[PDB]
């Protein structure tokens, strides 16, 4: 369009080749990942179900994009895309599962598991604490199957060794504690000094519909208001924009097969 | 700036002098002393390779560029311009062109060996076989071709086995004596090596000195100032009695064969790019709309499906009641350049590329009726006459392949010590194209005779050359009852 | 250039009024032929090196040249190599045959021969006779008392001649640079090597001291030759290159062409011209590639007494040009003429009527075959002392019985046309020639093994017998 | 490779994902060879290029 002030959006969310201060991305460099992408957590140690049709809730997102930015600054952007919904679908999932962050759909999480059954030990991380710990759910005749920490609390880790076997309760280069595989959770909720540990298999997950990309040239995106207050078209505006959706499911088999250490 | 400083600050332009036709490089070296009186002294090597580095290698490197189609145009984007048009910088490949064609015209068909003695000839053809000697000749024929010189070196390998390999002319170099005869006193090469998945801090050479009795190896580093400091097992003996290097030269100067034209190829690179830049940033044409007029920048999107364009001029009306119209205009603009004189200059220099070449100008040909085997040699004249020379210096250098391989071959016993390879004789084909019906016509006619075997081999339309034999005996058998 | 090729004192033939005696005793008179030769005659030679190198004058006549923003665009064409190799391969690009009825002379001829690869020999001298005019070679008995043969450069060699009618070579010179290659080494040391008939002298010599000739450490070697042992052979009879009479004409054409390549260079194509008092936005221009429709609206001036009048806008293309057909003319005759005048044909103007491309040849390179076989005269000229020198030096060794002669020998040369195997052999069997199985054979490429097939054949010949 | 049929097997293999190690000598035997896959499903585009 003619317009030579950038169009305001509310939400900010429109990607743009301008900038507000008329700064134009041309030429413009193609970017990095400074960082490994991340995988879904509970699709790691929780047990797949085969389930058809839906209980579920749906995931989904919208990203839209000028086609001024898809043509003179980033063209592949929606293909480059694609990872990063992934990773931040699983990120949601696993922080609804796990914590009962995030407005979580369901009724059910470890958090909630561990609150109602007050299988929680309060201290600091000592091989005693660690072996009280895999204790409280031993008492009921659950195995404990793997940690869940924060990757910030390694160095607190590091500080433990067996007074009788004299080494290093936990080998830093496998990343298992006690013999048991630690997986980190990169999500700002848990705590540094937090420690979950559980048998997963009580927990049962399900994925009625995969990760689904839809790209439109033409839909109105009511959501967002131009400046003047009236919604987004796509087609008018010379806009497009990109709709991921997935179907997942949650369920805790044994609420008792969960327990928790935090700091006292 | 003043010149006399512009070297204090690092001014000092960087990035000028013409390689190629340049006074120190193509030099061949040589050296006043004896073998001894060279190798005691080391430090001369050293100053021998670090003349070779600053001013062959870089010919011998832009020689390579050209012939891997990387021409000046692609590199220097010193003064391109990419601000919001396209760079349509090209290269045009002639150096390849031109130095496979004379090549494969040179050695496309292999060296064939003559000897009176069976046992030297057979000496000769087990060695060239165990090294595929014709796979090896072409290489060297197409080093000839772009740096015009190549180098073969020859060594017994682990296995006890002689081998020759090809020398890489960026990284060998031979010193020659002073005298009329200039004997080649030692040869170097010497490689860069390098991590892969970074630039070392120093750039490091590895350096291998060849003399008449063995081989030295050393270490060096450009930040070191090229001290040659003995590697461990410096030196390795080897049983030949002359420097296993052995050099090969395209002609007296050893000039490349497209050496004297990259100038040429430039011209046409800038002519070319030119033309790309003109069409890529000229509109082709325009509908020109000219007075004082109102125009809805939305009724414009329809110009392309009116067919009625209607002008009306302003009026304007004069303070005592006069009325006068505008002058409205409208028609179509297009861009022009100058097709006869640029399509003629780039013509030329085609023209001209090939001419000093002595290569088939593929644009202004015809054939000659049917004989392609006399057609060509017609054409081919002109490159025969360089050819006939560069076959003189290359049968020059294969009697030293053979004088080495003789004198191992003797040290070893692996032959009788009263052979002589001098008199081998080395024939020489064209690959010009050949007409295997009319060879025939003109063998079997003038009394020459074929086995039915071979004569079958010949024609493709044998599905089973032998099989029909047997088949022809079962019919000619059948045929007495 | 034309300073150097055509001045008065280059070209000349050295001549000394004395004998050999008169000469080596007045060692000074060698020192200022070799200061008229490093002063006259060698600068001609270098600049025909030169050429012959491509290193033409638009390359390194930099002085009047322009680079401040635009590039040097000079050019050379290389025409001196082209002809140079063109008729240097026409004339030896066969190797001499020779013939004789003394076999034992023959076989001596033809194992110096051998030894020295006199083939390539004669290229090569054949080559320098090409681009200087001139060319020298000098036979030594080698350390490993062998007869060998080696080229001497023209740039740095010499004869003095008697000054008779007959012209007897008294002495030739070989005078040399030695320099090092890690230093520009800034003085002029030459050492300096007098032939003469009866052995080597050896000197050093310097440009600062006027060429003193100071004798070597070891200075005189004999030589167990009975004359000179350099020397001589010449293009014609005023021993002048094949290219040196059109130098002035390659110049002219690396001018034009370097002209035109600028012109092409430092002109815009084609721009779009508007005229009159309007408006342009910068940013509006750049639209420019992609616009469909331009309009202009001319300014509207008012009167102070209310008339009102239109600024005359415009707008349209323009394109450079230049006079494509005189300039192509003009080239077109400067090349047609280093052509002519050089007799090489002219690749640009040419056809072939059938197939007989060697029987066709010999028309166009008529012109070529008059001065060849000029050539061909003085060639054999030289070859004649080489065997002369070869003979002596046999006889004073006893390799051979002083009762032989070696002027009996003939030179036949053949010219480098092409040829055609299979109208020849069709020629040579008809009207009765003989050949025996293994030649014939060895004749066509399509037998992989030309004596396998003789067993090859008597198998099936010996199994037809029943 | 001898196949598991145990029959003498040609196969060729992809240049963009297989290259060879060679020796350093002038005799340039090859050292050693590799080739690497990108493991994927048809769709669901990895997160992770495990190669």
């Amino acid at each position: 369009s003619n317009n030579v002030k950038p169009q305001v959006f509310n939400p900010d969310n429109v990607m743009m080749h301008e900038k507000k201060d008329g700064t134009l991305m041309n030429e413009f460099t193609t970017p990095i990942l400074q960082e490994v992408m991340e995988n879904s957590k509970i699709m790691q140690l929780g047990k797949y179900e085969p389930m058809e049709g839906t209980r579920a809730f749906k995931l989904g997102v919208i990203l839209p994009v000028t086609k001024e930015f898809l043509n003179y600054t980033y063209s592949q952007f929606f293909e480059e895309m694609k990872p990063m919904i992934a990773e931040a679908f699983y990120k949601k999932f696993d922080e609804a599962g796990i914590l009962n962050q995030g407005n979580n759909p369901f009724g059910k999480s470890i958090a909630q598991s561990i609150e109602k059954t007050n299988k929680v030990i309060k201290g600091d991380f000592t091989q005693d604490n660690i072996i009280d710990l895999e204790a409280l759910l031993e008492d009921d005749e659950l195995e404990a199957n793997a940690f869940i920490s924060k990757t910030q609390n390694r160095s607190l880790l590091r500080k433990i060794v067996d007074p009788e076997t004299k080494e290093r309760i936990y080998d830093r280069n496998s990343d298992s504690l006690d013999g048991l595989p630690v997986v980190n959770l990169k999500s700002s909720n848990l705590k540094r000094g937090e420690l979950i540990t559980g048998d997963f298999d009580k927990l049962i997950y399900g994925i009625p519909q995969l990760i689904e990309y839809k790209i439109d040239e033409t839909a109105q995106l009511s959501t967002v208001k131009n400046e003047d207050g009236t919604p987004v078209n796509l087609f008018e505006q010379d806009m497009v924009a990109l709709r991921a959706t997935m179907h997942v499911a949650l369920h805790i088999a044994d609420d008792k097969a969960f327990a928790k250490l935090v700091p006292a | 700036m003043l010149k006399v400083n512009e070297f204090e600050t690092d001014t000092d332009l960087r990035g000028n002098i013409n390689y190629l036709f340049n006074d120190e490089a193509n030099v061949v070296y040589t050296y006043d002393g004896t073998e001894s009186d060279l190798l005691q002294n080391v430090n001369e090597v050293s100053k021998y390779i670090e003349h070779h580095m600053d001013y062959q290698r870089p010919r011998l490197k832009v020689l390579s560029d050209y012939y891997e189609g990387k021409t000046k145009n692609l590199v220097e984007l010193t003064r391109r311009k990419e601000e919001y048009m396209a760079d349509n910088r090209v290269a045009h490949d002639y150096a390849s062109y031109i130095s496979d064609f004379i090549n494969g015209y040179f050695l496309g068909n292999p060296i064939q060996y003559q000897d009176d003695d069976k046992d030297v000839l057979e000496a000769i053809e087990a060695f060239n076989d165990l090294n595929d000697v014709e796979s090896h000749n072409r290489s060297l024929g197409l080093d000839l071709s772009i740096y015009g010189k190549a180098y073969e070196l020859m060594i017994r390998n682990q296995d006890d086995e002689t081998r020759l390999y090809k020398s890489d002319a960026m990284s060998t170099f031979i010193i020659y004596d002073n005298t009329v005869e200039r004997n080649s006193i030692a040869g170097v090469r010497y490689l860069r090596t390098k991590p892969i998945d970074k630039t070392d801090e120093d750039e490091v050479f590895t350096v291998d000195l060849f003399t008449s009795h063995g081989v030295y190896r050393y270490l060096t580093n450009r930040t070191n100032g090229l001290k040659l400091t003995p590697r461990e097992n410096s030196f390795e003996s080897h049983s030949f009695e002359r420097m296993p290097i052995t050099e090969f030269s395209n002609n007296e100067r050893r000039k490349g064969d497209y050496e004297k034209v990259i100038t040429l190829i430039d011209l046409y690179d800038n002519a070319e790019s030119d033309t790309a830049n003109y069409m890529s940033d000229l509109n082709d044409a325009m509908l020109l709309i000219k007075g004082n007029l109102n125009l809805d920048p939305v009724e414009v999107r329809k110009q392309k499906e009116a067919n009625v364009l209607f002008l009306e001029p302003t009026v304007y009306v004069d303070a005592e009641g006069r009325e006068t119209e505008g002058s409205v205009d409208g028609g179509y603009i297009y861009k022009q350049y100058d097709v006869q004189g640029t399509e003629a200059y780039k013509d030329r220099l085609n023209s001209d590329i090939h001419m000093f070449t002595n290569t088939p100008n593929m644009k202004d040909d015809n054939f000659s009726g049917t004989q392609s085997g006399e057609a060509m040699k017609y054409k081919l004249f002109g490159l025969e006459q360089r050819t006939k020379t560069k076959e003189g210096l290359f049968t020059k250098g294969l009697r030293r392949r053979a004088k080495l391989l003789e004198t191992i071959l003797k040290n070893t016993r692996s032959i009788d010590a009263n052979k002589d390879f001098n008199t081998v004789r080395y024939v020489y084909n064209r690959n010009l194209p050949k007409s295997l019906i009319e060879e025939l016509k003109a063998y079997i006619d003038s009394g020459g005779k074929i086995s039915q075997t071979t004569l079958m081999s010949l024609f493709s339309f044998f599905q089973d050359p032998e099989l029909e034999v047997k088949k022809i005996e079962e019919d000619e058998k059948e045929s007495i009852k």
